[PDB]
């Protein structure tokens, strides 16, 4: 069955007026380079071309308050004059008074159109080359280059329109997705699962402690795989693959989702500036992480772009992910990755997360505690 | 006030 891609050049229009491209890492060229890489590699010809649309204000209001959708979804004060000279709500999130409202709605709508085409069976899986990223946005607070939470809106719309009972949201963007967590913090029917640098709250945005397990009926359905200890050593492929083998897959498998949405951030890839990420994930590792998620929910999966700001890194990672969604055979993992053990900081983080969520997920016992094993050592003991 | 550009967490 066909994989689907969605992309629109109107999202390029979301740009600061200052004319200083260096000051805004979330710039229009992040998706243009990605779409160009999908064309030159021939992957775009293997996928269906999905046309986007702007999200309706009622669609945005499933997640955000009406005052938030009217402030940032429409045009004729929270706005301020930035040091760069452009308008914005804060130093991070610039606002173009002409084009930005149509770009944010187009990003939410391209994700909703792709997710519904996969959920309804018009596509096997999808990948959304969309900007601005949405996972940091809250019910009324834009932040982190985010305005509307595109993944959260597509998840709420899957419930209110298709009555899906189980929805898995993986968030492997290096930053915690505070808005995707807040949107479903009390909902058993949606399992949020964020992998992020945390360092005891000393990283942006500072939320996402392992103890934050959800509330009310939704207790135990929010899994924060929070890494800690800084970049000493920085997390690599062996640490993320171990977190999937020990924490992500066992919990997602017991949840048995009907759908899998992914906040596909690429700022964890190697070569990023340290404040924006600092992890050394290979782009080839993200292709394997995509293929492991493809076994869930019958293959009903959609990846939506979030973070990731180095152009060569997000292009290599978008290529590996779409190549994985197509069923293409992966490049084999290097022997240094298969044999490397996770660093002790990643082991202390995984075991701390497993200690909290073993109370809620019965199958988080077989992996307690295999967190320190290398992938070859785990394949040895499982035989 | 923290920033995503600097990696600085939000705090009050
Ligand atoms: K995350
Ligand atoms: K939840
Ligand atoms: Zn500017
Ligand atoms: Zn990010």
């Amino acid at each position: 069955f066909t994989t689907g891609l969605v992309y629109d050049t109107l999202m390029l229009k979301h740009q600061c007026t200052c004319g200083s491209s260096s000051s805004h890492p979330e710039h229009a060229g992040r998706i243009q380079s990605i779409w160009s890489r999908l064309q030159e590699t021939g992957l775009r010809g293997k996928c269906e071309c999905i046309r986007g649309r702007k999200a309706t204000l009622e669609e945005l209001q499933t997640v955000h308050s009406e005052a938030h959708t009217l402030l940032y979804g429409t045009n004729p004060s929270v706005f301020v004059r930035l040091p760069c000279g452009g308008v914005g709500v804060d130093s991070d999130t610039i606002w173009n008074e002409v084009h930005s409202a149509g770009a944010a709605r187009l990003a939410v709508g391209c994700v909703v159109e792709l997710v519904f085409k996969v959920a309804t069976g018009e596509l096997k899986n999808g990948f959304a080359v969309v900007r601005p990223p949405g996972h940091h946005a809250e019910e009324s607070t834009p932040m982190g280059f985010c305005y509307f939470n595109s993944v959260a809106v597509a998840a709420k719309l899957l419930q209110q329109r298709l009555s899906v009972s189980k929805i898995l949201i993986v968030d492997w963007d290096v930053h915690h997705g505070n808005g995707t967590q807040q949107a479903f913090y009390s909902d058993p029917s949606v399992l949020y699962m964020s992998l992020h640098r945390y360092d005891d709250g000393n990283f942006f945005p500072g939320s996402g402690a392992p103890d934050e397990v959800g509330t009310g009926p939704g207790v135990g359905f929010n899994v924060n795989m929070a890494f800690t200890g800084g970049l000493d050593p920085p997390m690599g492929d062996a640490e993320y693959l171990a977190a999937f083998r020990t924490v992500v897959m066992p919990i997602a498998s017991e949840f048995a989702p009907d759908v899998v949405l992914v906040s596909s951030g690429f700022d964890a890839v190697e070569g990023h500036p340290t404040p924006l990420g600092g992890y050394n994930l290979s782009a080839r590792c993200f292709g394997y992480l995509t293929k492991q998620l493809m076994g869930l929910a019958g293959g009903r999966i959609v990846l939506a772009l979030e973070g990731g700001y180095d152009l060569t890194a997000i292009c290599d990672a978008s290529e590996a992910c779409v190549s994985a969604l197509l069923g293409n055979e992966l490049d084999p993992l290097p022997e240094k990755v298969l044999q490397q053990r996770p660093n002790a900081n990643a082991v202390r983080s995984m075991e701390k997360v497993m200690e909290i969520h073993s109370k809620y997920w019965r199958c988080l016992q077989r992996t307690t505690s295999t967190a320190g094993r290398s992938l070859i050592e785990a394949q040895t003991c499982e035989n | 006030e923290g920033s995503i550009t600097q990696g600085t967490p939000l705090k009050y």
